[PDB]
């Protein structure tokens, strides 16, 4: 049994931790069935077995992976509500197999046994075999059927429904696998020396072996010897790291439970706490040193707000963006007085425009303070005044706005009632959302089309056709009928699209002047559009249209099919004018960057916007300086198709910036700068355009690249696809040694996040497509600051201790087993009452080691964001390092020294060592003697270690400690003991036994705790400074600005 | 309220009341001042106690090859060791005559001959009313994988469990009769078999003739000399003596079998086998045989009669016995004095270096800021 029975509450507790884990992570649907039970009745999840039948009802969730082989309806058809599960809408129809097709009873399902030759998973999301006719799947819905014969085929987790959710290990429980080889190394050499010595010590045949203990187990020396060997690996079982996974796991989904449940970093919008998906990873969080971060709905907030806008050349901007500010401010001119005094001006042409709104027709859906396109200039055109028809563009470009998009319609009642404006997109969204911030307030599609209030007063639209955005498009277009009676077409769209599609040679006077317009928007911070109109003919809009159906009725090829039909309309368009959409930085990012890139780790922004509004909007965001003397590369155009121009360029311009210091791609200095993590200077940074990287990937310059992409303390990546976003990440995570965090929403940065080490989705304005894939679904940006300077620090310093007290645990146990076989001729005989040997690493010993895993923390969880440069000492891999593995190995060996050779000095060397005279220190009261004292000093010792003594810590070490004297009273006083049958009064009432009990754990823990006083007052830390910094009261005004 | 925000408690955010344990030259200086204060306070106690105890061992593995026949001699001072506080009375503890015979024994109506030592020692102060006295057996492993496990207390219990449940019980060599007859062996086992059977008479205080009482003996009783727990484990047997024959190097002292005049042992009664049967945890170990509770044991000249039954040099081991006076600490013992004192006077020496250093020499400005890596 002593081997036996810890094998087995081994893979019961990692059920029951499994279990509380699905427990404190989810926080049993309905199935009806039957192999035996003969009646489908109802069962739940928890119930579930391979091959065993099923009834499924109408619109029911599957449980699993099913087959079936019949039901009612003929065909044995069955439908799939699918949208939770694959991205298409359609209800998706399986038929029941063909064969069986007649079981329709409650009892008749029986008798007709069929085999079910199935194939492994198959997680191809089309394909099984053994088609897609039988696959029904688990979160689908199963509709039209009056019951459903399931006879399934898999079940648990080897359904792809669970299956398709990359099981990531972290970075020291990879390189885990020397010390517990090293352990086993250890472990066989002590079992050969107990074979060769007791093999040699029974050759003796005059000792008092010979004539007293009739032969040996198996009559030989060299076979005494064998049997010796097996007997001490079993006996030397308690290094056996069997337990130091089980408790690994512990520790982290404790620490995993521990970030889901913080409160400082929920999101109260989205309604969503940080729930770690991948909760095996927490301390790969303490040692990120790059990350890959998105620029919209990361870094902003991904709400765009209508800025600027141009119409008939003339611009009503009125307006200011953060990019420019700093542009301007960061020189002498701009500097304070008027940063403050522009918005000044700002608020009160705000405060006219209100007034001029006002003085409208009431438009009740106009609220103050939610009107982002200010313009006094607007109202007051549009009110009349400077303009007989510019104000009649005004009104014509004011219901454009109106009617040019999809968007659909939703009412707030209560109070004044203002509306939402929801679509597929934050772009256009914006247009419309300022359409109703200035009157036209939109109605839904009014079963003719849009309803617009034109100054408040109503007005219908007819809309014929629609011919929506694709991002193959970059433009969407909407004919609709004018209220007057004739036919409109628009189209609103970039710059590159639709200045193609004009009518070439008119309103050049205007046109030359909304470009240079846009010019000074897309440079001034913002992502501009454009809108144009051109006046239709029924017959002419009847003879696009006829194609248009045409080529859409086609069902193959219709991707390029209406793009030749549509484009038939689209070749004559005119401006009606120019816009601007911002969309503001998200509150909270100027901070986390400057904090992040302050604690060492470096940070890459692979945005695909624009490189202008990128470099300056990397400006604003704290994450470049003016001593960054930032350097780019830039392979231009006109090098025809020819690589050699291309691939020359970029080499001669890496090799310039790589003698800007020593040199380039050199493989002696790559191969040194695999093994450095040096937290970098802070004075250089990268801007990279999307088209030169493509070239500096190539296969002989990545090398060159790496080098440079390692000296600089931030890159940016301005217009990148998505693919060089998960290409560059491979670069650097497989070229260098390093670790890596990537930031992103939305599906366009899934390989971004799956391609990296650890994989972060903020709960995007865009999707769940970053938030499923990820491991940790962050609220907003600004929690990184949390997480990874609080929990990941903690994270990885907690691993760390933990276990190195696991390998110095078990080895003081071991080796003190040991040390007393040299007393035994090797002869592997217990001195511990086996129980305790099966007892040690379970209830004595695991508790604390656990605890001070999962709630020790160095110095707060406020004055570790106030100094992140803590962080460092996890950048560089120094908490879990091979010198502390074998200190503490060491430590445990002299340890084990003291603590078997005290108690037995004490008791063997004496004739009785009682005080009352009978007899103490047979072979297992000397085992009690050396028992009690090394669980005191294991616990003691992972005190010494431990930063914060709270209250469980504590009351656990006390438990711990105590258990251990309780089990010895109560397992004594039975006969069923025998040999150790009243040692507990025999013991505890010796004085001998508690003199050790007070003198074996000091012994054995001086020559730690002299190194520790010594060591945090000669050769300090940098996290022993900030605590004796925190103990003055220095940070704890830090503390007092977060409790207030 | 559909909320989904997690309990702000004390646990969850880890806010749990703690006491941070941040070392200072003042928390190190107020341990290694209370470590050494206790430590060197229990050491003197230990070794006061330690050296209170006075005893006597004497070794005798030789006596049956370098003692005379005839009369006494001296004992060679490699044999004996004693620890008293005389001071050189007259009778010096080191000076132990000594003699060798060979006597017939009666020991159940068949006289076998036994071969004998006397042994005449000094006790030089009056030992005080608890003296024990021990035997030390060299050399002698009863810690073996085999040896320890072999024996079947269900059995000692008394009962009649027989043949197959005791032949392949763990006592595997020894559980039938090396003869012909088919017979449990009733003790059996390894370590019943092996049970050190040298005899002890009680210390007989010689004629000085200085004391009217030629020889007065000191009897010492082998009563109460094991726990009065271990009588829970044993008993009368329980076989019809019928079944039942003496361990292989028992016959000795029972020649003709269990008979009804050489009847088996009672185990419960018999406190030198359950001395035995509670094994020993080294080689070299001591063993209790005679208690004395109620009277003192004055100087003078005592004499032993130690029939030499167990052969101990045949294995290069050795036997020697002990007279002990107790303490509460035990026997004499003068190494947890030392151990306590070594403990106390190294934190003693490194309680002077911290406060001297850490007050007198760079006391190093609490967390300053010019040793974070990161100001340098
Ligand atoms: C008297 C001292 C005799 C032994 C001197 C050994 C010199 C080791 C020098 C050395 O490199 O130590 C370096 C480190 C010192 O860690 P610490 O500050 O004490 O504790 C930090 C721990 N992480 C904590 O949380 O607290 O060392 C460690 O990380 C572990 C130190 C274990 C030292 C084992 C000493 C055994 C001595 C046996 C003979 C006496
Ligand atoms: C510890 O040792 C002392 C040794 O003195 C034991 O006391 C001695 O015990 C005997 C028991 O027989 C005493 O009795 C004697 O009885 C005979 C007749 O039976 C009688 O003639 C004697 O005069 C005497 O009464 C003897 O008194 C006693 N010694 C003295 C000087 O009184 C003591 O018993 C030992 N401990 C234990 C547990 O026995
Ligand atoms: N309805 C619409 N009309 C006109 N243009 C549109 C449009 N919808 C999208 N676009 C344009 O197509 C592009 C779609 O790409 P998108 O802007 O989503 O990339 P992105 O900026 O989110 C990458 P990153 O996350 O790194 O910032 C946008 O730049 C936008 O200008
Ligand atoms: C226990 O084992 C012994 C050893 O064989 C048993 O057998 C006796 O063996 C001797 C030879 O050494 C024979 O002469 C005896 O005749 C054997 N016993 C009998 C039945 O006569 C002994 O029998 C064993 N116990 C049982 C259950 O048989
Ligand atoms: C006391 O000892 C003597 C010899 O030493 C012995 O004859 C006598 O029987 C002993 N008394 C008892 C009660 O055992
Ligand atoms: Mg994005």
């Amino acid at each position: 049994g002593l081997n036996s029975v810890p094998l087995i509450v081994i893979i019961t507790v990692t059920a029951i931790k499994d279990a509380i884990e699905d427990y404190r992570r989810t926080i049993n649907a309905p199935v009806h069935r039957l192999s035996g039970k003969a009646r489908f009745h109802k069962d739940a999840w928890k119930n579930l077995v391979v091959g065993d039948f099923v009834r499924i009802y109408n619109d029911d969730e599957l449980p699993a992976d099913i087959i079936i082989l019949a039901t009612s309806d003929p065909d044995g058809a069955c439908y799939v509500e699918t949208k939770n599960l694959d991205g298409e809408t359609n209800l998706k129809v399986r038929q029941a197999l063909r064969c069986g097709r007649t079981l329709k009873h409650a009892r008749d399902c029986e008798r007709a046994q069929f085999v079910i030759e199935s194939e492994p998973p198959q997680p191809n999301l089309y394909k099984y075999n053994g088609g897609i006719d039988n696959l029904l799947l688990r979160g689908c819905h199963l509709r039209n059927t009056e019951w459903a014969l399931g006879v399934v085929v898999f079940t648990g987790h080897d359904t792809k429904i669970m299956m398709n959710a990359p099981s990531k290990r972290a970075r020291i429980a990879r390189e885990l696998n020397f010390n517990v080889i090293c352990n086993f190394g250890i472990l066989l050499i002590m079992c050969l020396i107990a074979a060769i010595a007791n093999g040699i010590a029974w050759g003796k045949t005059d000792a008092s072996l010979a004539w007293f203990e009739y032969g040996s187990i198996g009559g030989t020396p060299a076979l005494t010897g064998f049997i010796t060997f097996w007997a001490a690996v079993i006996v030397f079982q308690n290094l056996v790291p069997i337990s130091l996974y089980i408790s690994l796991e512990i520790v982290r989904t404790l620490q995993a439970f521990f970030i889901y449940s913080d409160v400082g970093m929920y999101y109260e919008k989205i309604d969503q706490p940080c729930i770690p998906k991948s909760w095996n990873i927490s301390d790969d969080v303490g040692q990120i040193e790059y990350i890959f971060s998105d620029k919209t709905g990361t870094l902003t907030q991904n709400v765009m707000e209508f800025k600027k806008a141009t119409i008939n050349g003339q611009p009503y901007g009125e307006a200011y963006t953060e990019a420019q500010a700093g542009m301007d401010r960061r020189r002498g001119i701009n500097v304070e007085e008027e940063a403050k005094v522009i918005r000044e001006e700002i608020a009160a042409a705000k405060v006219r425009a209100i007034r001029g709104l006002r003085e409208l027709h009431d438009n009740p859906y106009l609220h103050d303070e939610d009107m982002t396109f200010i313009a006094p200039d607007f109202v007051e055109d549009l009110a009349g005044k400077n303009g007989p028809e510019q104000q009649q563009a005004t009104e014509h470009f004011m219901l454009a706005l109106a009617l040019c998009h999809t968007v659909v319609a939703e009412k707030q009642p209560g109070d004044p009632p203002k509306m939402i404006f929801k679509a597929q997109s934050p772009d256009e969204a914006a247009l419309v959302a300022t359409a109703r911030d200035m009157g036209f307030t939109v109605l839904g599609m009014s079963d003719g089309g849009i309803n617009v209030n034109v100054m408040g007063k109503d007005m219908h639209f007819p809309v014929l056709s629609i011919i929506e955005f694709n991002s193959s498009r970059k433009r969407m277009s909407t004919i609709v009928r004018m209220p007057d009676g004739r036919i409109l077409l628009f189209c609103k769209g970039a710059d590159s699209v639709i200045y193609s599609r004009l009518k070439k040679g008119e309103q050049a006077d205007m046109r030359r002047e909304t470009a240079q317009h846009l010019e000074m928007f897309a440079v001034e911070g913002l992502r501009t559009l454009c809108i144009a109109e051109r006046e239709l003919s029924e017959e002419e809009y009847r003879e696009w249209r006829r194609e248009h159906d045409l080529a859409a009725t086609a069902l193959e090829n219709r991707e390029e099919k209406l793009e030749e039909v549509a484009d038939k309309i689209e070749r004559d368009l005119t401006l009606l004018g120019g816009t601007a959409i911002e969309d503001r930085l998200q509150d909270g990012v100027p901070d986390t960057i400057a904090l992040l890139a302050d604690a060492g780790i470096k940070l890459w922004v692979l945005t695909g916007d624009k490189v202008e509004t990128a470099i300056n909007i990397g400006f604003s965001c704290n994450l470049l300086n003016n001593d960054m003397d930032l350097l780019r590369l830039q392979v231009n155009e006109s090098d025809a198709s020819t690589e050699d121009d291309y691939l020359q360029l970029a080499e001669e311009q890496l090799k310039t910036n790589l003698e800007r210091f020593n040199m380039t791609g050199d493989d002696e200095e790559l191969k040194r700068a695999r093994k450095d993590h040096n937290a970098p200077s802070p004075t250089y940074a990268l801007v990279i355009d999307g088209f030169t990287l493509r070239w500096v990937l190539s296969d002989s310059l990545k090398q060159k690249f790496l080098l440079l992409c390692k000296q600089c303390k931030s890159v940016l990546c301005c217009r990148v696809s998505p693919a060089q976003k998960a290409a560059v990440v491979s670069m650097v995570k497989n070229g260098l040694d390093v670790m890596t965090l990537s930031i992103g929403d939305g599906a366009n940065d899934v390989a971004m996040i799956q391609e990296a080490d650890v994989g972060v989705g903020i709960a995007g304005e865009e999707g769940r497509q970053a938030v499923m894939s990820s491991d940790f679904a962050i609220g907003q940006f600004r929690f990184l600051q949390r997480l990874v300077l609080v929990h990941g620090r903690w994270s990885y310093r907690r691993l760390a201790e933990t276990i190195s007290n696991f390998f110095y645990k078990n080895m003081i146990w071991t080796w003190s087993i040991f040390w007393y076989q040299c007393y035994c001729n090797f002869d592997i005989a217990y001195i511990f009452e086996y129980t305790y040997i099966l007892m040690f690493n379970l209830f004595f010993t695991s508790v604390p080691v656990i605890l001070m895993g999962v709630l020790d923390q160095d110095v707060s969880d406020t004055v570790s964001l106030a100094v992140p440069q803590l962080y460092r000492r996890g950048i560089e891999r120094k908490e879990w390092t091979q010198t502390k593995f074998w200190l503490y190995m060491i430590d445990g060996v002299y340890q084990s020294v003291m603590s078997f050779f005290i108690p037995f000095i004490f008791v063997v060397l004496t004739p009785t060592a009682a005080g009352n005279g009978l007899d103490v220190s047979e072979r297992t009261r000397l085992g009690a003697y050396i028992a009690h004292p090394a669980v005191i000093t294991i616990n003691g010792y992972i005190l010494i270690n431990t930063y914060r003594w709270d209250w469980l810590m504590l009351l656990s070490i006390v438990l711990s400690d105590v258990f251990i004297f309780f089990w010895t009273g109560v397992y004594t006083a039975t006969t069923y003991s025998a040999g150790f049958y009243q040692a507990a009064p025999q013991v505890y009432q010796e004085l001998t036994f508690w003199m050790c009990l007070i003198v074996t754990p000091a012994l054995c823990l001086l020559p730690r705790l002299v190194v520790k006083c010594i060591q945090k007052q000669r050769f300090p830390y940098d996290v022993d400074i900030i605590r004796e910094q925190a103990n003055r009261g220095d940070f704890a005004a830090a503390d007092a600005a977060a409790v207030a | 309220a559909p909320k989904n925000r997690p309990p702000n408690t004390a646990f969850r955010q880890q806010r749990m009341r703690a006491w941070q344990c941040v070392l200072t030259p003042k928390l190190i200086v107020t341990v290694f001042s209370i470590l050494a204060a206790i430590y060197l306070g229990f050491g003197a106690w230990l070794t006061y106690l330690a050296h209170t105890v006075r005893d006597l061992k004497i070794d005798y593995t030789d006596c049956l090859t370098s003692a005379p026949k005839d009369d006494f001699e001296t004992i060679p001072q490699n044999h004996i060791t004693a620890h008293f506080s005389a001071k050189d009375s007259t009778f010096d503890p080191y000076k132990a005559q000594w003699k060798t015979t060979e006597r017939e024994v009666q020991v159940a109506n068949y006289t076998d001959n036994r071969q004998f030592c006397i042994v005449r020692f000094n006790i030089p102060e009056d030992l005080q009313p608890t003296i024990s006295f021990f035997y030390y057996l060299e050399n002698f492993y009863q810690n073996h994988r085999r040896y320890v496990n072999s024996f079947n207390a269900k059995q000692l219990l008394g009962d009649a469990v027989d043949g197959k449940t005791i032949n392949d019980s763990t006592c595997d060599p020894i559980t039938h009769d090396p003869k012909g007859t088919g017979k449990i062996v009733y003790p059996c086992g390894l370590v019943a078999n092996s049970i050190f059977n040298d005899t002890f008479s009680s210390p007989l205080a010689l004629a000085v003739r200085n004391s009217s009482d030629s020889s007065r003996p000191y009897n010492m009783t082998t009563k109460g000399i094991a726990w009065p727990g271990l009588k829970d484990l044993y008993g009368k047997t329980s076989y019809s003596l019928d079944q039942i024959v003496p361990p292989p190097n028992w016959e000795r002292r029972y020649k003709y079998g269990y008979q009804e005049n050489n009847p088996p042992p009672d185990l419960k009664t018999d406190e030198l086998f359950q001395n035995w049967m509670m094994l020993a945890a080294a080689p070299n170990f001591y063993k209790l045989y005679q208690k004395n509770d109620t009277h003192p044991m004055l100087a003078g000249q005592y004499e032993i009669e130690i029939e030499s039954n167990f052969d101990v040099t045949v294995y290069k081991g050795r036997k020697a016995f002990v007279i002990t006076t107790l303490s509460t600490m035990g026997s004499r013992n003068i190494w947890p004095g030392i151990i306590f004192l070594i403990v106390g006077g190294i934190c003693l020496v490194l309680d002077i270096y911290f406060i001297l250093s850490f007050f007198i020499w760079r006391p190093r400005k609490l967390g300053d800021p010019s040793y974070l890596s990161w100001n340098q």
